[PDB]
RNA sequence: UAUUCCCCAUGAACGAGGAAUUCCCAGUAAGUGCGGGUCAUAAGCUUGCGUUGAUUAAGUCCCUGCCCUUUGUACACACCGCC
RNA sequence: GAAGGGCACCACCAGGAGUGGAGCCUGCGGCUUAAUUUGACUCAACACGGGAAACCUCACCCGGCCCGGACACGGACAGGAUUGACAGAUUGAUAGCUCUUUCUCGAUUCCGUGGGUGGUGGUGCAUGGCCGUUCUUAGUUGGUGGAGCGAUUUGUCUGGUUAAUU
């Protein structure tokens, strides 16, 4: 038939990052939780919904996985 | 009730349609009322013409798949007994029976 | 059968809440359940590195919508909730540590729910 | 559950054989939607009898 | 014990409710007659049932692209123990006869 | 990558086809549209249908290929053979 | 390229119609082309696979996404297995398919192993069915006899007949 050469750029299958994720939660002295950064406008993602700094991206993850913006 | 009943007999088997068709005449004329006998529509020929060959090849021979469907119909005037007697009797094989109420 | 042994009164309520689909099961959903009436019952871990995480639990738990228990050990805290796919007949199933869930919509009623939530609200 | 999208509404994308899901030589006429072979199998049973 | 929980927990309890569950082989339905609270076409149904047979807690026919899912006596246990359902249970084949 | 159609506009070779060769006898060849099939779109495709409807054979095996009989055959992967 | 008999307009005679020439159509061949997927090779391959195809078809190429990895067997209780993620870098795509952020479903997940599951992948000289055809040609077979030790043979045929061992 042919036998596939492939231009030597074997594309990455990627991990979605490891991440413990939930350590960064400011417990100021007694039990109370609220940090500030950027926010999403969705309903299931109600006010707590939380954002970022990447090489750009930022995303919100709380209408289960329904609804990540474009920034 | 006395209303303008049409019985429309549609079936494939001419013989097993005209045993029923005769039994509605002989079923109504038993308990006489009226009729205007069996009407004979043109028979509709369901004609398909496909290749004999699955796949390509061989000299091109096709079959000529046919199904007929003759319609008789019989007018009458009766109550809700003579209809529900004559229709439910003389059923059985591959025969479809319609029952128009009146006129339209 | 099903007459409540030791640390198996929380186990039937967790196994029936598991299967009734509604467990606010962790620091996050636990706290967003305790933030609303979404919370009901819970099982916290005695062992907890940086016990700010057990404190966020305790502090919310102790508010109106009164929760608590204790249950010693991280290493036990899950296998009376839902977390095994049968693979291997003698159950060696899984194995890291365990911590703070929030049991919602119990399961249906009875079994262990008149045992633990009559005994917790009135420990006498 | 998202994406699997076009006109699957006309074109043979849409219509296929009711017996075997093959998508050529299809007897559209007369509300059959058999493949032309799936006639000669399921033909006598239907009613089309070869006369002349 | 798998997939979309809401949909698939409902597919089990549909199948336990019924003696027989027919289907169609068509991924692109977004529905299926009776149940279909939401979407759950072939896929979510098939993916479930083609699991059930291969492990053994259901049995097939196919017959002109459809899938003829018939519930096995062993599965009676698998799915009622999946669904915590009462130890009488009575799936559907209660069957008053004569 | 003129989809298909219309409206304009350009406006070709072909003035009966060199070597060959298929089709068939009665409502037949031919022309002729028309349906069906194919179809979202749509047919120069087929399969039917009439319609208009001829000339000519009505026999022979002269070519090609088929049947029997008799015969010859070193062929039986059968003469596209064997040698 | 033996002989008698017989027969077919896929044979001829006697013709007409054409066909083979032109343009065009589309069928194939080839070249070209990354790709012009492909089956089909005298006849009984060539507007045939119902094969009139933008997208589907479609398999094929230049890409590019997607996973729909059943099943079991293993591995994964929680400082939540990653079920499923609204503005931008991008990318074709408002493909979280991926590079931080993280906010939920929540017992699903993920990673091995075996094993599938398909596949318009392969092989029609591995096969079923269905088709094509030798071939709408007159042929084929047995019971009993009779002939041959027996394969075999007659019956199944010189001739007249017949569309046709009729």
């Amino acid at each position: 038939k042919k036998s596939y050469t492939t231009p030597k750029k074997n594309k990455h299958k990627r991990k979605k990052v490891k991440l413990a994720v939930l350590k960064y939660y400011k417990v100021d002295e007694n039990g109370k939780i609220s940090r500030l950064r950027r926010e999403c406008p969705s309903d299931e993602c109600g006010a707590g919904v939380f954002m970022a700094s990447h090489f750009d991206r930022h995303y919100c993850g709380k209408c289960c996985l329904t609804y990540c913006f474009n920034k | 009730a006395i209303h303008r009943i049409r019985i429309t007999l549609t079936s494939r088997n001419v013989k097993s349609l005209e045993k029923v068709c005769a039994d509605l005449i002989r079923g109504a004329k038993e308990k006489n009322l009226k009729v205007k006998g069996p009407v004979r529509m043109p028979t509709k020929t369901l004609r398909i013409t496909t290749r004999k060959t699955p796949c390509g090849e061989g000299s091109k021979t096709w079959d000529r798949f046919q199904m007929r469907i003759p319609k008789r119909l019989i007018d009458l005037h009766s109550p809700s007994e003579i209809v529900k007697q004559i229709t439910s009797i003389s059923i059985e094989p591959g025969v479809e029976v319609e029952v128009t109420i009146a006129d339209a | 059968g099903g007459v409540m042994d030791v640390n198996t009164a929380l186990q039937e309520v967790l196994k029936t809440a598991l299967i009734h689909d509604g467990l606010a099961r962790g620091i996050r959903e636990a706290a967003k359940a305790l933030d609303k009436r979404q919370a009901h019952l819970c099982v916290q871990a005695s062992n907890c590195d940086e016990p700010m995480y057990v404190k966020l639990v305790e502090a919310l738990l102790a508010e109106h919508q009164i929760n608590l228990i204790k249950v010693d050990d991280n290493k036990k805290l899950g296998e009376w909730v839902g977390l095994c796919k049968i693979d291997r007949e003698g159950n060696p199933r899984k194995v890291v540590g365990c911590s703070c869930v929030v049991v919602k919509d119990y399961g249906k009623e009875s079994q262990a729910k008149d045992v633990i939530e009559e005994y917790f609200k009135c420990k006498k | 559950g998202f994406y699997w999208s076009h006109p699957r509404k006309f074109g043979q994308g849409s219509r296929s054989c009711r017996v075997c899901s093959n998508r050529h030589g299809l007897i559209r006429k007369y509300g059959l939607n058999m493949c032309r072979q799936c006639f000669r199998q399921y033909a006598k049973d239907i009613g089309f009898i070869k006369l002349d | 014990m798998l997939m979309p929980k809401k949909n698939r927990i409902a597919i089990y309890e549909l199948l336990f409710k019924e003696g027989v569950m027919v289907a169609k082989k068509d991924v692109h339905m977004p529905k299926h007659p009776e149940l279909a609270d939401k979407n759950v076409p072939n896929l979510h149904v098939m993916k479930a049932m083609q699991s059930l047979k291969s492990r053994g807690y259901v049995k097939e026919q196919f017959a002109w692209r459809h899938f003829y899912w018939y519930l096995t006596n062993e599965g009676i246990q698998y799915l009622r123990d999946y669904l915590h359902l009462p130890p009488e249970i009575v799936p559907a084949t209660l069957r008053r006869s004569r």
